């Protein structure tokens, strides 16, 4: 063991290094305390001909452009064209980059969002990618908007509102800005839940290509399909879509990353109306007389918002009816009251 | 309550240290310390001048 | 001049009181708060600023988009303010 006696000096040098890094590692808190302003970063690869080529283009908030190479600590998610980065008074170095900005269905919604995050072990053991796009289509009456948003609130994760008129803006070019923004919060921030609705109305493919806004909504929408079919790593936040009609369905939605789990929900018959309406009345005071037969039959061509309005109208006259519990005939009274 | 006529003696040491310290004088606030010896009331002589490490506070 | 007489004679302590309350950075308003130490602020000059909260203002009294006083030297929040149009 005479040859292994030199290891003690190596360990003394290592512990001496750990004892001497406290100063230069301690000044990080007083030098890199807080960036007082915010500056935008745009990536631009340079070439010097070590003497290696590496630089970046900076843009301050005060509309002043300066020069600085790619510097800082070990970068993993950095080097992207983002904002809200670290900057000192005048050195203008990069130190800290930060991103700027219920009963009848519980299986398909909860699984499709948990398995691409928790079941990675079975993904590595089987080599199978999970489905991404789910299409809650079918005739109206199910209430996919209020029930799908309510179940998205029951997912206990982050929820981001995104509708039709949200992406469609008065100016041009903003659609891709809100797509890269929904991918900023969703893709860049924590995994959130985004539910859009009425995709069939904007998925119109006309023959006369002279006047159709829905084809610019197919430029932003098919640009999202470019950012899903073109971008293989779709393991992050998915795109959940739903339509109220099967009149004009986009044929280019046939992909695992795209809308694959197209679950057909038919007209809300006594069973389905008893399901979504048992959800709508699973907590309120329901008297032991609501057979749901006549009132579930009279709910024809009534969406979940209009059926919720029927529940409100049932919640209107029961005050003056004298009974503190909602009765059977008050549902059909609300139906015949709205229409 | 008394005052005299003081005059600061400046040699080439502090001058050149302020020239190199001025070359390394980044816009960040810097710190320095001057030394010397007090021989009487109305004279002061500086000999030793060094620099201090910069900090985010200034 | 009669109104400026008593206040002019009472202007002596304004020199010893001129050192405090000097903080004025155009009353820049914040945008949001991702984490409790670091707060994102946006000035009216279209310049986004970030600074840590001072010890004189409690973190529970901070509201989203609230105009409060902020230093121009230490960049910290010295004292907030309640604010009037017709």
């Amino acid at each position: 063991k005479i040859m292994k006696s030199e290891v003690l000096r190596v360990t003394h040098e290592l512990q001496a290094m750990k004892d001497k890094i406290k100063e230069n590692s301690e000044k990080i808190k007083v030098n890199k305390t807080l960036p007082y302003l915010v500056s935008n970063v745009i990536e631009l690869l340079d070439v010097d001909p070590q003497r290696k080529g590496k630089c970046a283009v900076i843009k301050t908030s005060t509309r002043q452009t300066y020069f600085l190479p790619v510097i800082g600590l070990v970068d993993a998610e950095k080097l992207k064209p983002g904002d809200l980065v670290g900057v000192n008074k005048d050195s203008y170095l990069i130190l800290e980059t930060l991103p700027t900005e219920l009963d009848k269905q519980i299986q398909e919604l909860v699984e499709a969002i948990v398995l691409p995050m928790n079941h990675k072990e079975k993904f590595e053991n089987l080599g199978i990618q999970p489905p991404k796009g789910v299409l809650m289509y079918g005739p109206p009456g199910t209430g996919k908007t209020l029930l799908a948003r309510a179940c998205a609130a029951q997912t206990k994760a982050t929820f981001l509102k995104l509708a039709g008129p949200q992406l469609v803006q008065m100016f041009i070019g903003d659609g891709a800005k809100l797509v890269r923004d929904a991918f900023a919060l969703a893709k860049e921030k924590a995994p959130s839940i985004i539910f859009i609705d009425e995709l069939d109305a904007i998925g119109t493919k006309r023959f006369d290509s002279e006047k159709a806004g829905d084809r610019e909504v197919q430029r932003t929408m098919l640009e999202l399909l470019n950012q899903l079919d073109g971008f293989q790593p779709n393991t992050q936040v998915k795109v959940i879509a739903a339509t109220n009609r099967v009149d004009i369905l986009d044929p280019a939605l046939l992909r695992s990353g795209r809308l694959d789990r197209k679950i057909e929900f038919p007209m809300p018959n006594e069973e389905a109306r008893a399901r979504i309406m048992q959800i709508h009345s699973r907590k309120m005071n329901v008297s032991p007389d609501v057979n749901y037969e006549e009132l579930a039959r009279c709910t024809d061509d009534f969406n979940g918002a209009q059926c919720k309005a029927v529940c409100v109208e049932a919640g209107m006259i029961a005050l003056r009816r004298g009974a503190t519990e909602l009765t059977h005939e008050d549902y059909m009274e609300g139906i015949l009251e709205v229409q | 309550a008394v005052d005299t006529a003081e005059q600061v003696y400046i040699s080439s040491l502090a001058l050149l240290k302020m020239l190199k310290h001025g070359r390394a004088g980044v816009p960040m606030e810097v710190m320095g310390l001057m030394l010397g010896e007090f021989v009487d009331d109305y004279t002061v002589r500086v000999i030793d001048v060094f620099a201090m490490p910069q900090s985010g506070t200034g | 001049a009669p109104p400026a007489l008593w206040d002019l004679a009472a202007d002596k302590q304004t020199l010893q009181s001129e050192q405090p309350l000097q903080v004025a950075r155009c009353t820049k308003i914040i945008n949001a708060d991702s984490e409790d130490p670091k707060y994102i602020i946006n000035v009216k000059q279209f310049a986004k600023f970030v600074v840590d909260l001072s010890d004189q203002v409690a973190p529970t009294d901070i509201e989203e988009g609230m105009r409060v006083g902020v230093d121009r030297n230490k960049y910290q929040i010295h004292i907030p303010l309640p604010p009037d149009p017709t």
